[PDB]
């Protein structure tokens, strides 16, 4: 009755989604060939992981995934890896020429020559689903494919699937690991284009994942594998309310109502407490109050911004593992006695706690330690305006002398689209300030 | 013989209506099988207003239980009152409106309103004479508020010569955490101003206040609030269910109590209000019942009647009391506190005495008043609407169902005009 179609656009989206589907199969106990030991005894669907894993007649749990790139490198990497038979070769779309870290290449010239094939695969996956809610688009703000083709895909899915709500798991660019200089240009342009076509966007920057990996997993050179494993853990326990039993956030509509008051203020912030290294596994344990405090710690967020200077709107505390619901309320009361967390001046509800008793599973061989108590804090705040202000500051710095603009006007785009996207992000900054001023 | 068609829309309307029909059948001496088992012939007289007498002395209610979800129908059928109701009169959709007034007034209400109008016409065709319609619903939710005002408009279209009485439960932030309940409340208040002749403004804030302070409950559930509303709604319709001097049979009650066509929002009250299992320790007499009848702490709408003027009062006393002492105490209340009643409506306090008390209480005092203090309730809901509307929170869920954004401003302007009219008739002196 509820079905979701995960879409992974770009290299970042494809790698993050491959790690995410690995952790989904690890959490649900699904074998890499597609069969299931326990829940294939029934042999039927609608067991709350039929939102993501479609079941064939042979008992294979093929995921509802579409992997898109304009470069065949990472698609062949997932076609060669341990889940090569789990994903259908029709749904793994490759390309010939890249977007070359250009928004206008992936949105107007190179992405326009492949958009109908991806739309055909999306409709072929949607025709199997009888209760489809929407899509989870995995992409990146910085790259060419993950910005331009994601914006083109969001336009096509809004004009074709207008009764559906589309989530996003975007990758905000970081200067520590950056493939390009024009990542502010692509980020501002795809945020302007996917503002009217996205319903709840969970942007996560690699700077916060970089800092968390370096300060917790003790890796001073974090590669893309450690970042991929950590963001796969983050997104897997984001979606753990959706693939499991019903407490809260069981639908994409529930995601859009519990956190998102405005059509344009739709950028929540996730926070995860038990990010501990695999060496420090049996040193101590972690109580509910301290992991709630670390979920309210500004250094543990998935976005490098300060929430105490802004005002909250919502909080969906999502607990994993064997957590008793008694001391969660004591943790809530100790958080509430701290007046740093300051909600808006409407009826603010509070920390909507839902508890899933399935223990969290980490990847064997990964740097994340196996833990018994895990917690995800989806919070809508006005602190994301700091990240958008940083992006528009870099955009203004590069656009003051019109640097790199010829790489965009030469691929079909107009000159005034940059000023239009700058004005739209200025309006988003004004909206976040108007919520922030009471 | 006149007869009222009862309608319950929504979860709150269905639960309050189930408790209400239980208290009414207990007062009338009717068990769950539809057989009369009382010891008084006064209970059987004027039974046709609410209970449909079938063959072989079968008293089924004329209740039309409406929802958009079957869970409330299953919960009603799980109680003892499920076999009591007519099983053909249960109507439920596939999915609830989900606290969306537009989704309960424009799409799901539109697709279910033909079936509920078919059931309404089926109840109406067997009438020797129709008196009017009684509706219990909540202004906060989606199906209750939206489909209630849609059914009100459809009934006003089909039967424009029949009175329309509503028991509208105004939502509170102290009992529900949903944020858009001012939107549904203000849009339903805008519909109830223009399309209803009688409205009993029950406020969940006042019920929470009574259960918090008076009843000494730390965590007031929905059961205690529904017990309070069931007591007050049994007391209000004791003029309709029984013959008396102040009979007030719906149209007569609207003629007495409503001086102006938009100022039809009443302020119900019940003087010996006690929690369940503790009503056997209350001393009962006449002047204490009269002094608790007009108490702001006892009144069941979150208003201060000392800050307003009673336009019209209909005090009904229940139990075995001397009518001389009741009339003496009420004339003493009207004369000693003559600043709280209007001078341009002479003899606006009407007293009736019914000898049948509600069960569990030897003496009761149930009060209906068209007080001017209900503008405080409308100011509170309109200020919460303005706080949620000045920065357009969750308007995409309403404008995505085809609702214009001018309709919210029209509802705000209509409720503000109603508040202005209440203030004008408060400040005016003869
Ligand atoms: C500062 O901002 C906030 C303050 C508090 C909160 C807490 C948050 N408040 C809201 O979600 C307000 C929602 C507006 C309506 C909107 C108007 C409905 O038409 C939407 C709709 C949805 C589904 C189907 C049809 C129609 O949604 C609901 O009623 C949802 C629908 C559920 C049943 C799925 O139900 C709830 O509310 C829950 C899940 C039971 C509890 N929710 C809350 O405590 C959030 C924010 Cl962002
Ligand atoms: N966390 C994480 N981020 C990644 C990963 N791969 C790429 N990125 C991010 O991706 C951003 C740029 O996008 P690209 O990697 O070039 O992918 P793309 O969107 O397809 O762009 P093109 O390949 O040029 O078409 C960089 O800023 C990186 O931060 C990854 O595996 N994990
Ligand atoms: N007094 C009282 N109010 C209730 C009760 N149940 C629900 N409510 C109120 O009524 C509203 C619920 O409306 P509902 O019929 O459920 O609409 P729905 O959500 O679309 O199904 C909420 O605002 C509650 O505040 C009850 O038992 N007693």
């Amino acid at each position: 009755m509820r079905e979701c179609i995960s879409i992974h656009v770009g290299q970042a989206g494809v790698q993050i989604g491959n790690a995410c589907w690995e952790l989904y199969c690890l959490e649900h106990g699904i074998q890499p060939d597609g069969q299931m030991p326990s829940d294939k005894t029934i042999g039927g669907g609608d067991d709350s992981f039929n939102t993501f894993f479609s079941e064939t007649g042979a008992g294979k749990h093929v995921p509802r995934a579409v992997f898109v790139d304009l470069e065949p490198t990472v698609i062949d990497e997932v076609r060669t890896g341990t889940y090569r038979q789990l994903f259908h070769p029709e749904q793994l779309i490759t390309g010939k020429e890249d977007a070359a870290n250009n928004y206008a290449r992936g949105h107007y010239t190179i992405g326009k020559e492949i958009i109908d094939l991806v739309l055909d695969r999306i409709r072929k996956l949607a025709d199997q689903c009888t209760g489809l809610q929407g899509f989870l688009v995995f992409h990146s703000f910085g790259g060419g494919t993950g910005s331009g083709f994601t914006s083109l895909l969001m336009e096509r899915l809004s004009v074709d699937y207008g009764k559906k709500s589309k989530l996003e798991f975007s990758i905000y660019p970081a200067p520590q690991v950056s493939t390009a200089v024009v990542e502010p240009y692509n980020s501002i342009l795809t945020t302007h284009t996917t503002l009217e076509h996205s319903d709840c966007a969970f942007m996560v920057d690699n700077e916060a994942i970089y800092d968390i990996c370096r300060r917790n997993l003790d890796i001073e050179r974090p590669t893309y594998t450690n970042l991929n494993r950590l963001i796969g853990q983050i997104v897997s326990s984001i979606t753990a309310s959706l693939r499991f039993d019903g407490a809260l956030n069981v639908d994409l509509t529930e995601f859009q109502t519990n956190l998102v008051p405005y059509p344009r203020i739709h950028f929540p912030l996730a926070t995860y407490a038990p990010v501990i290294s695999a060496e420090k596994a049996y040193h101590e344990q972690l109580s509910v109050a301290e992991i709630t405090n670390a979920c309210f710690e500004p250094a543990n967020q998935m976005v490098k911004c300060d929430p105490r200077h802004g005002k909250y709107m919502a909080c969906c505390l999502l607990y994993r593992g064997d957590v008793v619901p008694k001391d969660v309320n004591a943790a809530i009361a100790t958080i509430k006695t701290k007046r740093t967390i300051q909600f808006v001046d409407w009826c603010p509800t509070g920390f909507k706690v839902g508890i899933n008793y399935q223990p969290p599973t980490v990847v064997p061989g990964g740097d994340l330690a196996k833990v018994q108590r895990a917690v995800c804090m989806l919070s809508n705040t006005t602190a994301i305006a700091e990240a958008w202000a940083r992006l528009d500051h870099k955009f203004d710095l590069m656009y003051a002398k019109r640097a790199f603009v010829h790489w965009y006007v030469g691929e079909g785009m107009e000159e005034g689209e940059f000023s239009e996207a700058r004005e739209d992000m200025a309006a988003l900054e004004k909206d976040y300030e108007e919520v922030g001023v009471d | 013989m006149r007869e009222i068609v009862h309608l319950q829309i929504g979860q709150c309307g269905n639960q309050i209506g189930a408790k209400f029909w239980e208290v009414i059948s207990d007062e009338h001496g009717i068990d769950i099988a539809g057989n009369y088992c009382g010891n008084a012939s006064l209970q059987l007289e004027r039974i046709n207003v609410y209970f449909n007498e079938a063959y072989s002395h079968k008293y089924v209610p004329r209740s039309i239980l409406v929802d958009l979800e079957p869970g409330t129908m299953d919960s009603v059928r799980s109680s003892k009152i499920g076999p009591l109701f007519r099983p053909d009169n249960f109507i439920h959709g596939n999915s609830g409106a989900g606290n969306n007034w537009a989704k309960g007034h424009y799409t799901e209400g539109a697709e279910l309103i033909e079936n509920v109008m078919d059931v309404v016409r089926n109840e109406c065709e067997s009438c020797d004479c129709l008196q009017g319609f009684q509706l219990i619903h909540s202004l906060g939710g989606g199906t209750g508020s939206g489909m209630g005002t849609l059914l009100i408009n459809k009934i006003r279209e089909e039967y424009p010569d029949r009175i329309m009485n509503t028991f509208s439960v105004v939502p509170s932030p102290k009992v529900s955490d949903t944020v858009v309940e001012p939107y549904n409340a203000i849009l339903s208040i805008h519909q109830l101003i223009e399309n209803t002749d009688e409205t009993f403004c029950i406020d969940n804030e006042a019920l929470y206040d009574i259960c918090f302070r008076t009843l000494k409950l730390t965590n007031p559930t929905y059961g205690d609030l529904n017990h309070l509303v069931s007591l007050t709604m049994s007391g209000v319709t004791t003029s309709l269910r029984f013959p008396g001097q102040l009979n007030a049979d719906l149209r007569k009650l609207a003629v007495n109590m409503v001086p102006f066509p938009r100022l039809h929002f009443f302020m119900p009250g019940f003087a010996p209000l006690t929690a369940r299992g503790s009503q056997q320790y209350r001393a009962l007499s006449v002047p204490e019942l009269t002094q608790q009848m007009f108490d702001a702490r006892n009144m069941m709408a979150a208003c201060d009647p000392r800050r307003g003027r009673y336009l019209t009062v209909a005090c009904i006393f229940r139990g075995r009391m001397s009518t001389r002492e009741v009339d003496e105490q009420l004339l003493s209340v009207q004369t000693k506190n003559s600043s709280y009643f209007v001078e341009w409506i002479p003899n606006n306090v009407k007293v009736a005495v019914c000898d049948i008390p509600p069960r569990g209480l030897k003496m009761a005092a149930t009060f209906i008043g068209n007080n001017t203090a209900i503008q405080e309730l409308f100011i509170r809901v309109s200020e919460q609407f303005s706080a949620m509307f000045r920065r357009k929170a969750f308007l995409h869920w309403y404008t995505g169902e085809g609702m214009d954004e001018m309709e919210f401003s029209e509802a705000e302007g209509n409720t503000n005009d109603l508040v202005s009219e209440y203030q004008q008739y408060q400040d005016a002196t003869a």
